[PDB]
């Protein structure tokens, strides 16, 4: 029933993961225990493509659990929503990447990765038919990078069929949190762009920005930033879990969003975002979600689309609508802001109106554009990992690794070759 | 009795067929069981217990709209076997839903319907509920259909297939599929009446006077269209027409084959009391462009033929009164070389209204099956998206990479612009 | 005649010497000038290239059979030397399709045996002695003449066998020249998006890296490279490689008349009096069959296949539009052959086809886009 | 002593055994470098051949500083090759349409000597291959088409430069066996009257086909002085511009509307092999394009459209100008045509008829 396989590299990936999966757990009413107590019998009916049964009528999340430190996995375990997991999934190191790529691509993750890869593939063997994997990490660390990485060459080599999502945090402009996330992040998408389809871009100063000014919130933990982030991810999925209008799934919007196929990176964006007490203050209403989800001020990536084109643009919605609306509207946008849209694809968006809306709401979008602002965003990575890269900064602790400095040159030329790639289609 | 069966391949179809059905087994006092607690023989293969099963083929490549059918309250209606489902969706892809599931799946299907017709006696024809942007309302629409005409080839094959909208497309690929699904449909669709989105969405607007309306409207006002269509077979008239004289009246051309529909009392409720629904108004409203299923306007082009059924409290004298001035009127244009087509189809059931509907208790309708060159610039622009897409060579690795060469993209391409010359050819 | 003896052989020796000034002295010159003939006549020549061409497509259509040409056959009509007419008989036929008239470079008649290919390949060796990136694309469907035209019979040799006796003749000549040439051989086969090796059994595993000089320059980690040093030993390598390619063409068509064998043949001449060395390389490539895909029993590869051949026409149209970037990392065969795509490069592009009814479609299509090159 | 007289017997042997191998060698190595200039020639007009073959030019002059206060017109440039003009009237800008005139390069103003011999001077390595080039100056009274041909001192025009191409290109050719001999002609048509420029000697002139190519033309009469260096050439050409009669003086008539055709026969002979060349250089300076003697201009026009009209019958004996260039305008030759046009508001209507024939050359190409 095109069942979903969840990978979580890196501590930042495994954060994510965590909130990702109480989210899930919240929409389909299962407690920490794994006994179903909702009421809907929409969330059976697609239960399986993220739980797999248990004896007793228990559910178990289809995910798996990997890193090289067994902190950050302590955690999620003592935390609520732990044994929620089956424990087997736990994979762990015990040396650590030392958010380094070199070590968690080529030594850790070259002694983890069968042993990861055995429930990997016994996961895949227990589902009747496997719709595609989602990866949860982050470009900055080194077990994120470096394993995801390996990862994804690992199972696109022997699953070519099915499909990879990849939501990647791509490491901050101004407030960097690693002296040398230029190198991890150049060598990640040297893999990236190789083996994945669909990459989705998150920037924390845009989720920043996002629950401090239209959140109004003055205490931004990383809570609130993976709740955002879970609440995206489970939009991207719901009409494949939920019935609609227009079923969409992700091998549906797929095709739709990437005219070639190197040119798969999406900024996310969710619509009803009002504060803490400005939701009496606003009516809630497509217009109204249509306007919020089209404004730069609420990309979860931190590119301004009005400095490029919006190549491709998907909209999913939950909730009671009438299409009639959502129609419209998108005619309206993609009018008025014409200059922001490419020429040679008219008509250039996507819809999928689901039936179901998040707990505690009646309507919501998930926004999903392939805009060329991307481009900008790729430059400021090649600057500051060529900027990093001649005086050789840091280069032993890679180079000693078992890596020569011919493959930054490479990573480096291709991402290259991607900005060339967006600012051509630009025009 | 000269039965027909159905056929509904997309998420579309299957909603179409759903509207269709339950408005079928409303007229004839079916409940949704399946027994009444004759005339439905042509739609109902009524067993020895009164159960009234429908000659109908759900098929579609991902389970959920049919899983949900067979969880709706038309569960039991349908015959268990009869819902056929794939596991993945074609994903707006021609390619795949003619290449790599479809054939997965057509064996199965093409089964079923043999079945299907050996059950029936007088087999008098096929309908097709699909999409053109729809991956499997394309790809395995045009398989299914090119395979029943090496089956049959003799028989009727009617294609209610839904146009894209001129201004919105909500599958970004839907040139595409179009084009491939146009040009290997081509040779083998008897007759495919189009209707679009967006008209329909302008009529309940304006007329329907509904400010939200889903697509259930929508699929309310397809089913009375159909229901209109087939009301000759299932009920007696003064004049009865069979899909078999449609071919005939309709298409000059064995190409020249796409119609598009018309209903004309289309008011609310409210409005329905400040009009007496005369057969000439009502005939005059059903050539009024802002009342065309399909966004195009019928006053840029010539007519080829018009088919107009007409079903209850109607007389004939009327009937030919409003054909004569109709004729008479001048921005009705019409080619020379047929003067005197409106093949008419009195019959005299009134249309029912489903309850929690929109449309108002009528005493007469009619629905209008115009053929005009008023759709030649609706090829035009599709074509025109074409080769914005080929141009750039956009989205094409998907299906260069499931099944088909670009070479083919230009035959079918080419061979829509020799479509619209041989259309416009015709128009002079 | 002794004491005169010495005074003539003195004066012998006098003259022999100043002789022997002379002739080192001119033949100094007569080296530099020859030297820099080669060179003015190398500009010369690429600049004939680029102004006709540097994107050739060449057409040639093989004889059908004597059992084949009472098989019904369209009609073929030359224009001229450059353009040729293919009409389908079915009468639905023409009035859909309407008039199939192409333009390319040369139209090959079905008579024109191999002297054609020998004498574009001339000025193709010599463009491959200029020190220039040369590749090679033998395109178009199975049965066609593709392994006709490539590796040929007995009686009448491909383009492989005149192109080895070619170079060998020009670069023992050049010897006289002073320049050494050494020529490295080079063999992958492109299966499934995988690289192999043709001259090793022993499955290993490759990857495209840039070479350590240049990025533009190209090459394949772990590949079997031989020096060749006599022609017999170049024509048995091919032989062990064409032996090693063994899989079903025609009766299965399963690999074969579907892969994408690259012969790469890497020259680097050598002068070690002037100092200067030229680098060149050519590509005899073969393309795999373009029919569209009706085995639905390994069709997966076929749509592979397919996405090559695109990402190769999406490549090529690329170069002629002077696009800013060209799509060479999209595939494999593109990727490793893009030193050879871009720039001074130079790329004959041939296609065979088929004189019968049901490849009226393919020809069609084999013939559309690579018209279309040759309009832009 | 015999010692000395084996030890050099010796010596002798060995020093004749090397000076044959060596004598061979470069006996081996002239005769590559002769196959390799040959295929140079041959890769050079094929060259030729694929830039085109009429070669339109347009050459646009500055004004003098006699000039400064006459009106100009508007002068439109499109890239590199078009070129249009538009008169300041604006009365009859409405009334002129589309001025606009693309040709194989656009030369302006600022242009220099340089410029032009750029285009020019792979002609003259084409002329050693042997065959005939011809270098058109075509223009109203005042447009510079004896500055692009003669030019001045300070700025030497083509003429100059080919001559010193021409020598250097001989004597580096000398090293490949090649001997080349210049054949100079100085001649003007006036009024369908051939005029020797190197003497006053007046006698009968006549123009007849080559006793050894029925296709080539000698014209009987004329002096042919074999020039030895660029020095003597150019004397030649003084001398010739002294017998011209420049009559700009007094009676303007005489020069600027005589046609001064310049013809240097380039002949290559090589022993030990077989070489026979009769490639020619007519530098011709054409007169006034003014309309009104004109039967040779016209001539001129009309047989240049239909040789890229593919015509199956050339008029070239219906002028004396024409039929002295029967051989230089052949199907295998190369001909360059330069158009000089005055920037000048009063020179508009004899800057579009000068204009117009390159429209009808490129519109029938
Ligand atoms: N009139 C009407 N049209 C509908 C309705 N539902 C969907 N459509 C149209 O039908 C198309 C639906 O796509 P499908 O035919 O189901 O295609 P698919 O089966 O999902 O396969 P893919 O296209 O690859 O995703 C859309 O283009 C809609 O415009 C409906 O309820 N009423
Ligand atoms: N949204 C979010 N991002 C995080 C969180 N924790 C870490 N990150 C990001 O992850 C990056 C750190 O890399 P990480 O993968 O955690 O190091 P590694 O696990 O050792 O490879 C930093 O740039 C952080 O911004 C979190 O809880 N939420
Ligand atoms: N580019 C230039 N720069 C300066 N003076 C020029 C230029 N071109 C032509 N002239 C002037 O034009 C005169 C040459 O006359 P010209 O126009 O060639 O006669 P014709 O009318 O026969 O062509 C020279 O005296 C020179 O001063
Ligand atoms: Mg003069």
């Amino acid at each position: 029933m095109r069942e979903i396989v969840h990978i979580q590299a890196g501590q930042c990936g495994n954060q994510i993961g965590a909130k990702f999966w109480e989210v899930i757990s919240d929409e389909h009413g299962i407690d920490p225990t794994g006994t179903y107590h909702g009421d809907s019998d929409l969330q059976l009916d697609r239960i399986s493509v993220y739980y797999n049964e248990a004896t007793g009528g228990k559910y178990v999340p289809r995910a798996i659990l990997v890193d090289l430190e067994p902190g950050t996995m302590d955690s999620v375990r003592s935390g609520p929503f732990g044994q929620i997991f089956r424990p087997d999934n736990f994979v762990f190191g015990q040396s650590g990447a030392g958010n380094n790529w070199a070590k968690g691509h080529y030594t850790e993750g070259a002694e983890l990765v069968d042993s990861v890869l055995d429930v990997v593939r016994k996961e895949a063997e227990s589902c009747d038919c496997l719709q595609g994997f989602q990866l949860t990490h982050s470009l900055g660390g080194g077990t994120g990078s470096g394993m995801g990485t390996l990862l994804i060459s690992k199972i696109r080599e022997e699953y070519p069929d099915r499909i990879m999502n990849t939501f990647s945090v791509v490491p901050s402009p101004k407030v960097s949190d690693t002296v040398v996330e230029p190198y991890n992040a150049t060598l990640s998408v040297h893999q990236l762009v190789e083996n994945t389809d669909e990459t989705y871009c998150i920037d924390n100063e845009a989720l920043y920005d996002i629950c401090f000014r239209t959140l109004k919130l003055t205490t931004p933990t990383y809570g609130d930033l993976n709740h955002l982030v879970s609440a995206t991810m489970s939009g991207v999925t719901t009409c494949l879990r939920f019935p609609g209008q227009l079923n969409a799934d992700l091998r549906k919007l797929a095709v739709n969003m990437v005219p070639f196929p190197r040119l798969h990176f999406f900024m996310p964006g969710f619509a009803p975002l009002t504060s803490r007490g400005s939701q009496q203050y606003r009516a809630l209403t497509v217009p109204e979600l249509t306007q919020q989800v089209f404004d730069a001020k609420n990309m979860m990536a931190a590119c301004d689309p009005r400095h490029g084109r919006y190549l491709t643009v998907a909209a999913v919605f939950r909730g009671r609508m009438s299409m009639k609306e959502v129609d419209e509207q998108m005619l309206n946008v993609q009018n008025k802001n014409s200059s922001y849209f490419v020429e040679w694809i008219p008509n250039n968006v996507k819809t999928a109106v689901c039936d179901i809306p998040p707990r505690g709401l009646k309507m919501a979008v998930t926004f999903i554009g392939n805009s060329t602002a991307i481009q900008e965003l790729f430059k400021r990575i090649s600057e500051q990992f060529t900027a990093m890269f001649r005086r050789k900064a840091f280069l032993h602790w890679y180079t000693g690794e078992g890596m020569d400095e011919m493959e930054f040159t490479e990573a480096e030329s291709n991402m290259n070759d991607l900005v060339s790639e967006y600012q051509q289609y630009q025009d | 009795m000269r039965e027909c069966i159905s056929i509904h391949v997309g998420q579309a179809g299957v909603q179409i067929g759903n509207a269709c059905w339950e408005l079928y087994c409303l007229e004839h006092g079916i409940q949704p069981d399946g027994q009444m607690p004759d005339s439905f023989n042509t739609f109902f293969s009524e067993t020895g217990a009164g159960k009234h099963v429908p000659r109908a083929v759900f098929v579609d490549l991902e389970p959920t709209v049919i899983d949900e059918v067979r969880t709706g309250t038309y569960r039991q209606l349908f015959h268990p076997e009869q819902l056929i489902t794939g596991k993945e969706d074609a994903a707006n892809n021609y390619a795949r839903g003619h290449y790599t599931i479809g054939k997965e799946i057509i064996d199965l299907v093409l089964d079923r319907i043999r079945k299907l017709a050996d059950q029936c006696t007088g087999l008098q024809g096929f309908l097709v509920f699909h999409s053109f942007g729809g991956g499997t309302g394309s790809g395995f629409t045009s398989l299914l259909m090119e395979r029943l005409s090496v089956d049959y080839g003799k028989k009727s094959k009617l294609e209610f297939s839904i146009y894209p909208a001129p201004q919105v497309s909500t599958a970004v690929v839907e040139p595409y599929n179009s084009i491939l699904t146009t040009h290997t449909t081509l040779e083998h669709s008897d007759c495919a009446f189009m209707v679009d989105n967006e008209a329909i969405y302008d009529i309940c607007r304006r007329n329907l006077d509904i400010e939200r309306p889903t697509y259930t409207n929508l699929n309310r006002l397809i089913s009375q269209i159909v229901s209109s269509i087939t009301a000759s077979l299932r009920f007696d008239g003064a004049l009865n027409v069979d899909l078999t004289e449609f071919q005939t009246n309709l298409v000059p051309y064995p190409r020249i084959h796409f119609p598009l529909a018309t209903y004309a009392p289309v008011i609310s409720a409210e409005k329905a009391y400040h009009e007496q629904l005369s057969v000439a108004e009502i005939t005059n409203a059903c050539f009024e462009p802002a009342n065309q299923m399909v966004k195009c306007d019928p006053r840029h082009g010539k007519y080829m033929a018009c088919c107009l059924l007409y079903r209850g409290d109607v007389v004939p004298k009327d009937v030919n009164a409003a054909i004569a001035t109709i004729k008479t009127k001048r921005s009705i244009q019409f080619v020379d070389w047929c003067p005197t087509g409106f093949k008419v189809g009195i019959n005299y059931q009134p249309p029912t209204v489903v309850p929690g509907g929109d449309l108002a208790k009528v005493q007469r309708a009619v629905c209008m099956l115009s053929n005009t060159t008023a759709i030649a610039e609706a090829w035009a622009r599709l074509d025109h998206k074409f080769d914005l897409m080929y141009a750039k060579r956009a989205f094409v690795h998907w299906y260069v990479g499931e099944g088909m060469e670009e070479g083919e993209f230009s035959e079918a391409r080419e061979d829509m612009a020799a479509l619209e010359k041989d259309y416009e050819e015709v128009g002079v | 005649a002794l004491s005169t003896e010495v005074v003539h052989l003195r004066q012998r020796t006098e003259e022999l010497l100043r002789c022997n000034e002379q002739q080192a002295a001119e033949l100094e010159t007569c080296k530099e000038q020859l030297f820099q003939s080669n060179m003015e006549r190398k500009e010369l020549h690429n600049t004939v290239m680029d102004l006709r061409g540097n994107i050739r497509v060449f057409c040639r259509i093989r004889p059908p059979l004597e059992s084949e040409e009472n098989r019904m056959c369209c009609t073929w009509t030359y224009h001229d030397e450059s353009t040729v007419e293919l009409q389908s008989i079915d009468a639905q036929a023409k009035s859909k399709m309407g008039q199939q008239i192409f333009s390319f470079d040369q139209v090959f008649h079905p008579l024109s045996s191999q002297s054609d290919i020998f004498e574009m390949v001339s000025p193709l060796i010599q463009s491959a002695l200029d020190g220039y990136n040369i590749c090679i694309f033998a395109y178009g469907q199975t049965g066609s003449g593709k392994t006709y035209t490539m590796d040929g019979v007995p009686e009448s040799v491909g383009v492989i066998p005149r192109t080895v006796d070619l170079l060998f003749d020009s670069i023992r000549g050049y010897r006289n020249l002073g320049w050494e040439y050494e020529i490295k051989a080079t063999f992958l086969e492109i299966k499934n998006e995988v690289l192999y090796d043709l001259l090793s059994n022993e499955q290993k595993d490759m990857e495209i890296r840039m070479a350590k000089n240049n990025k533009n320059d190209i090459y394949v980690s772990n590949i079997t490279e031989e020096t060749v040093l006599d022609p017999n030993h170049l024509r048995h390598l091919m032989h062990t490689a064409k032996m090693n390619r063994a899989t079903a063409s025609t009766a299965g068509n399963e690999r074969s008349s579907r892969s994408h064998a690259v012969t790469k043949l890497e020259l680097i001449g050598r002068h070690a009096e002037k100092q200067e060395i030229s680098v060149g390389s050519i590509n005899l490539v073969d393309l795999a069959g373009s029919e569209s895909p009706k085995t639905s029993t390994r069709m997966t590869e076929t749509k592979n296949i397919n996405r090559s051949l695109s990402e190769l026409t999406n490549v090529i149209l690329a170069l002629l539009q002077k696009q800013d970037h060209i799509p060479y990392r999209n595939s494999k065969l593109t990727h490793l052959l893009m030193p050879s795509l871009g720039g001074n490069s130079k790329t004959l592009m041939f296609i065979n086809v088929s004189p019968f009814q049901d490849c009226f479609q393919e020809s069609v299509k084999s013939l559309r886009f690579a018209a279309s090159v040759n309009s832009c």
